[PDB]
């Protein structure tokens, strides 16, 4: 054996070689093993190096042969991936052949410095009243999504990626958004369902999804953010603009975790390894808004946080919440009490908004997240004098919050709706028809008043409550 | 004299030296690197080898690699020449503006000032901010500290103090980022630019900004603090007008110490903090100080995580001020801006022979209706507002018209809310909540209070209301 | 025996949720009468 | 020599491995090659593990360390009163050595059963609160225990100002020297603290011993024990010593840091187990001696630090336990107008009554007990009405009485002065007077009796008990000043 370039594995056991040789190794190198597998050299040491394996690491045997790759971990990237569901080394899973990619990028290279960045200015929209209107998310932000389980978190994320469809069948390439959903840690079949869902909406399309499931090694679920991370970079440094979500950073820094004490690494807070924050941070500071010198690009995150028992201060969440530009609350209460999308309005934030979230959706907006926020001053009292018109106003907002999944809206398909409630239209209304006069309502509006969604408040202020009117019967 | 790599793991690198030994706290230069890579000797692990922390990746790094002894703990550039620049927690320019041309450099490692050399003199930093100038000013050469948990408003604190002192400053200013948003650098940077107090074509600019952000490894993040009160340091001594320091944010140094303190092999301590923790902030602290050689007015944004006072890091940086403003998610979830807690910030100088007789009795009188209040909401909460005595709805009316009036629009708060930005001086500051803790506002709406500048401000809100009405 | 002044507001309980909507109900009833005094005094 | 000397095998954290040293004591001063002071608190089979008393980054693989043969000492005498020293009692005041005649191991054992006898003489605050409600006597250990900024170094500070009286004057007796132990502090704070005792005229029998919050931990843990050595010096030689130890929380995480770095097995809050052990042999040397070993007393004022007002925390639940009482402050009552911010209700003092002086005794007595059914009817007074003149009597005599107990900072009183304001509330002088005129009745009372009644006031100080003249005598004083109050 050439012991400077080639190794023999001392030991394996729990995803962990330790190899004697490979003395030219460097810090995060992959590695080969006789078997097929790779690795990454992640623990430089004198007498041995901790190999990390990128699969079965139960195909590994005392004596197996290990050769340096001369390559810190890369990545593929290009268009090629769009359409494509990948692993968190870029291997094609869909069984649609290799990826074409003449372009490969490091995994864990550095976000860009101050001087390549400029101010947030162009809207990332999701297509939820609730978001777009009171936490507008910008290209090149970062905002969580964070709830317990089963609140929703998902499919915010896939409904903003089916958003993007109306811009990507545009002919304006400025408001283009590729999308990249990176599934950590999650069974197959729910992933499957997801591509589906993607699929049926022509969202797969422009679209890259990265997994690294449960029955996947440590180390892949570990890499699998950076992997698509990287894949993202490729657009945002090429003058293009792409949205990725992490789905989720719960289950990546558990995983850290594993890797991290096998490798013998003490155990810190929660037995997670010192640097979980850095983990986290690294990762997200690398979505960013590009100057023009650098190609005008950007890249949007929306990582995901599952929190238990709604217990937000817990080590984990709060590092996320600390890097984050804003977060998106997610509350079972609001769940199960019909609020859904059941995002908490009043603890959600997103950084202001460019001046550019829209300019009617300003408008609009403007005045509900005043009316909610005097509303929800008196909001707990749901028997009731006059702390009802207090109420009314505040109600009708909220169940004009409300909505279904699968069908993101248009900026100007939201104003129309928000409009009838802001304008006092539905005031004297039954707080439970409000859903059913939306939905109806919004309907009559896209087919035959197709002319009034235009130019997106004279002429457009007389001809909606000429609808609205005559509608509510 | 040349070492070589035997382990690296992570941010920690143990290097073997045949001969000479370089002592703790100097700079190593690995070799072979396409950027500079910097390791700080932080142990002497025996038989010739030290343990050292990098102050950027590793990744690359191999066993048997060439590191150099530079003979020195990191130097940076310091003097005018910082001045309009960014650098590195090493030194290096990031402003791509090319080399930073100093004829001084200085060890970003040094000694607290002597107890001998301690300054006893006290007089208020006015503001402009109602609830600090008020309740708990700030002295002129003070240690500041600006606590508070996640988004309720450290950095627009320190940006309106920026604003609003800085830019009446007739010295010198610094800025270091530490561990916070690399975007929020580029903010600072061209908001800086814009307003001339970086000036790009001529040696006039005031301030020098230090970053190491988020996006760096724990070394980094760890020494960066150090780098800015180097700068900061050298104003002090060497030059004959006052300095102004700003850190956002602090926590974030202490924070990046328990990244590494496992791999450097020690037993975690309580919350799983560094047992070092208290020591360590102590050495850094005791430098950023005036002296009886020159004034440091030093600002620091303390990240409380979770929101919890109580946690070991918060917790020891309240014995290292002078001023605390206290921010609280309870106040600015009542939509109360500044989220100044005015039960839980306090200074030095709050005393009736430092600030005169009439500013400390309407600063406790105003504490004292605001306590009052709270176990009076206690009552409420089960009795209702309608069943309370008429003197207890009077002191309830009345410490609502005061909290409001405790908050203010910020001029660098002029984006969120599209309102313009009030400086009120301190006698109408004083003014004003002597008029309503008297009663000569019982009779306008609590409204009226919230979001202005000066009392007469309110008195012509509550007449546009009126009108509206 | 120890100070506890506050607890009901610190919990964000549903007593404290209420307690805030209580008190600004009725200040926003006086806000009315004292904005209509108002008018009536500007002339 | 490897008996007398050693080297270093590796350094880091401030822990120095030494080979050799085969001699060495456990708890043995050593000293390094650059000038350095170390002590060996680990003999291990193959090393000793030494703790540095200074800057341990100036230690290197291979450096010499040497035996100096002692145990750990300090100086220690009346040459340290009015200076300002660190842990090892060097000065930093800048006002040249210590001209020190004594020495005293920092870690001797407290005095036993037989030495002692029961704690019978004053220790005054000047504080009205504390000298009538938590009274502290000679050789006591009384707790000053809160959250952040409630006031506690300022019961300290108002007490070593208050022994001015006594330390002017010729009855030897009274007398009581000073030591203040600044732990974990900046040194723009203790500077501050020196300028305020110095304004005062109290640096001249006070002892400032200061480990900053940059001093090396092992100097932050020494530096109790040296003040405490300092002061049993005064006890042991007839004289009377108050120490505070401000504060023993900051002690205990520089204690924690140590022995976690010496790999020490770690417990509750990482505290290793002997963290108890740590001031319980601190906080025993303060004593009260019997006539037969000379009469002297220390007595001492450890401060601890609560976060967020938890006595059941592991380091304050070890010191309650070990104190005589403690002086609890409350940040709500600080607010409240209550300055001092004492809660009477949770404070308390083991030794009572045996140290306050008869006149004290008197006035005090009734007060705590009209306090105490005052405090189970106190929230009647904010919310109830058609309640009968008992519970009526019980809220007019509590909340006046509760207004004598406030005190602006930086004004001690003489104790015939607190029980004469005392005594115009138990007395019920205040009964039919406007709460908010407690204050200022009080201030003009005080004015009226020193101006023209010191014979008065002198007697009950000389006698130290109110006669049935003196009694009578202010009696009458009281009723003609109250009868033309407000002009
Ligand atoms: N706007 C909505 N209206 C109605 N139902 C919804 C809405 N959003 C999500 N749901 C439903 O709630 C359930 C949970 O949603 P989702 O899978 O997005 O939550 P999650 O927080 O990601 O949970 P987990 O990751 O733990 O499975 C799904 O059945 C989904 O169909
Ligand atoms: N009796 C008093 N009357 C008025 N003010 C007081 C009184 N006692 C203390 N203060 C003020 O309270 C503030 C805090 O007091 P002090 O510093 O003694 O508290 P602490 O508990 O020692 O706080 P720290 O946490 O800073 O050590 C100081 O500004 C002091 O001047
Ligand atoms: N003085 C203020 N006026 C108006 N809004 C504020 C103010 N301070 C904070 N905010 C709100 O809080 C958000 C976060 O404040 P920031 O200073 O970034 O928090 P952090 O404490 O995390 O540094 C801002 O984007 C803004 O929405
Ligand atoms: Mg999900
Ligand atoms: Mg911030
Ligand atoms: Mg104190």
């Amino acid at each position: 054996v050439d012991l400077e370039e080639t190794g023999r594995v001392l030991s394996i056991g729990d995803g962990i070689a330790r190899v004697h040789g490979l003395r030219n190794v460097q810090a995060e190198e992959m590695v080969e093993f006789s078997s097929g597998l790779k690795g990454m050299s992640l623990n430089l040491e004198p007498d041995n190096v901790g190999v990390v394996v990128f699969g079965n690491d139960k195909l590994i045997k005392e004596g197996d042969i290990v050769k340096r790759t001369g390559a810190i971990v890369d990545v593929p990237v290009g268009e090629e991936l769009l359409g494509r569901v990948v692993d968190a080394l870029g291997n094609a899973i869909d069984g649609k052949g290799p990826i074409g990619s003449k372009a490969r990028r490091r995994v864990g290279l550095k976000a860009p410095g101050i001087i390549p960045r400029i101010s947030v200015r162009e809207p990332m929209q999701t297509g939820i009243k609730a978001v777009d209107s009171l936490v507008p998310i910008g290209r090149g932000q970062r905002e969580l999504i964070i709830g317990d389980r089963q609140t929703g978190k998902t499919s915010i994320a896939i409904d903003t990626i089916i958003n993007q469809k109306r811009f990507n069948d545009g002919t304006d390439e400025k408001k283009k958004l590729y999308c990249i959903y990176v599934a950590i840690g999650q069974k197959r079949s729910t992933v499957a369902q997801l591509v589906k869902r993607l699929t049926d909406a022509d969202a797969m399309k422009y679209t890259i999804v990265v997994s690294a499931t449960a029955s996947d090694a440590a180390p892949l679920q570990y890499l699998a953010p950076y992997s698509g991370c990287s894949m993202g970079e490729y657009f945002r440094d090429n003058g293009k603009h792409a949205l990725i979500i992490y789905d989720d950073l719960s289950k990546q820094a558990v995983a850290y975790r594993q890797m991290s004490l096998l490798l013998r690494r003490p155990p810190g807070r929660e037995a997670y390894p010192g640097d979980v924050f850095y983990l986290h941070s690294r990762l997200l500071e690398r979505a960013a808004k590009m100057n023009d010198a650098f190609g005008g690009g950007s890249l949007t995150a929306l990582p995901v946080i599952e929190t238990q028992a709604g217990d937000v201060s817990a080590y984990i969440p709060t590092n996320v919440i600390s890097i984050t530009d804003g977060q998106i609350f997610l509350e079972t209460e609001l769940f199960y009490k019909g609020i859904r999308p059941a995002i908490n309005v009043g603890l959600s934030v997103s950084r202001v908004g460019s001046a550019a979230q829209t300019r009617a959706m300003k408008q609009v907006a403007g005045t509900m997240k005043l009316e909610l926020a005097q509303y929800r001053e008196v909001a707990a009292f749901a028997l009731d004098a006059a702390t009802q018109q207090l109420l009314s106003r505040g109600v009708r907002l909220t169940e004009l919050l409300k909505q279904g999944q699968y069908s993101p809206m248009a900026i100007e398909e939201q104003v129309a709706v928000i409009y009838a409630g802001v304008r006092g239209y539905l005031d004297k209304l039954e707080p439970s028809k409000i859903t059913k006069f939306e939905n109806a309502f919004l309907s009559h509006v896209i087919s035959q008043h197709q002319a009034l969604l235009s130019k997106i408040d004279a002429k457009l202020k007389e001809i909606v409550t000429n609808f609205l009117a005559g509608f509510e019967a | 004299t040349t070492g070589r790599i035997v382990a690296v793991i992570g941010a920690v690198v143990d290097v073997q030296f045949d001969e000479g030994l370089p002592p703790i706290l100097n700079a190593l230069e690995v070799q072979g690197r396409e950027t500079r890579l910097v390791l700080e000797v932080a142990q002497h692990l025996g038989e010739s080898t030290v343990r050292t922390i990098a102050m950027d990746g590793t990744e690359g790094l191999v066993r048997g690699q060439k590191v150099l002894d530079s003979g020195a703990p990191i130097r940076i550039p310091v003097g005018p020449e910082t001045l309009g620049r960014i650098m590195n927690v090493i030194g290096e320019p990031i402003d791509e503006r090319g080399p930073i041309k100093t004829k001084q450099f200085a060890a970003i490692h040094a000694e607290a000032p002597e107890f001998v050399e301690m300054s006893v003199e006290q007089e208020i930093l006015v503001t402009g901010i109602k609830v600090v100038d008020l309740l708990a000013p700030y002295a002129k050469g003070g240690k500041i500290g600006l606590f508070g948990g996640a988004g309720v408003g450290k950095t627009v604190l320190i940006m309106e103090l920026i604003n609003n002192v800085a830019k009446a400053h007739g010295g010198y200013s610094v800025f270091a980022g530490v561990g916070e948003r690399t975007r929020e650098g580029n903010d600072l940077y061209h908001e800086m630019i814009e307003s001339g107090v970086i000036n790009l074509k001529d040696a006039t600019s005031k301030v020098a900004l230090v970053y190491g952000q988020m996006n760096e490894p724990p070394g980094a993040r760890a020494r960066v603090a150090l780098t800015g009160l180097t700068v900061a340091e050298y104003f002090r001594d060497q030059e004959g007008q006052d300095v102004l320091l700003f850190i956002d944010n602090i926590f974030r140094f202490t924070q990046a110490g328990s990244e590494v303190s496992a791999l450097l092999g020690r037993i975690p301590s309580a919350v799983g903090y560094q047992p070092t923790l208290a020591t360590d902030m102590g050495t850094m602290q005791e430098r950023i100080t005036t002296t009886k050689k020159g004034s440091i007015t030093s600002v620091q944004a303390i990240y409380v995580p979770a929101d919890d006072l109580t946690d070991p890091a918060p917790a020891t940086t309240f014995a290292h001020l002078d001023a605390t403003t206290v921010l609280s998610r309870a106040i600015a979830e009542l939509g109360i801006y500044p989220a100044v807690d005015p039960l839980d910030s306090t200074s030095r100088i709050m005393d009736p022979n430092i600030v005169g007789s009439e500013h400390y009795d309407v600063a406790r009188g105003v504490q004292k209706i605001l306590q009052d209040y709270k176990s009076l909401q206690d009552i409420i909460a089960i009795l209702g507002m309608d069943e309370l005595s008429e003197e207890d709805k009077l002191t309830v009316s009345r410490a609502r018209k005061i909290q409001r009036f405790l908050s203010q629009p910020f001029q660098v708060a002029e984006v969120f809310t599209g309102h313009l930005g009030k400086l009120v001086p301190l006698k109408e500051t004083i003014k004003g909540f002597q008029q309503i803790l008297a009663g000569e506002y019982d009779h306008l709406p609590e409204q009226a209070f919230y979001m202005v500048g000066p009392i007469e401000e309110a008195v012509a809100k509550a007449d546009k209301l009126a009108e509206e009405h | 025996v120890r100070s506890s002044a506050g607890a009901v507001r610190d919990a964000g309980g549903a007593f404290g949720k209420r307690e805030q909507a209580e008190e600004e109900r009725y200040f926003r009833a006086r806000a009315k009468e004292q904005l209509a005094a108002l008018k009536k005094h500007h002339e």
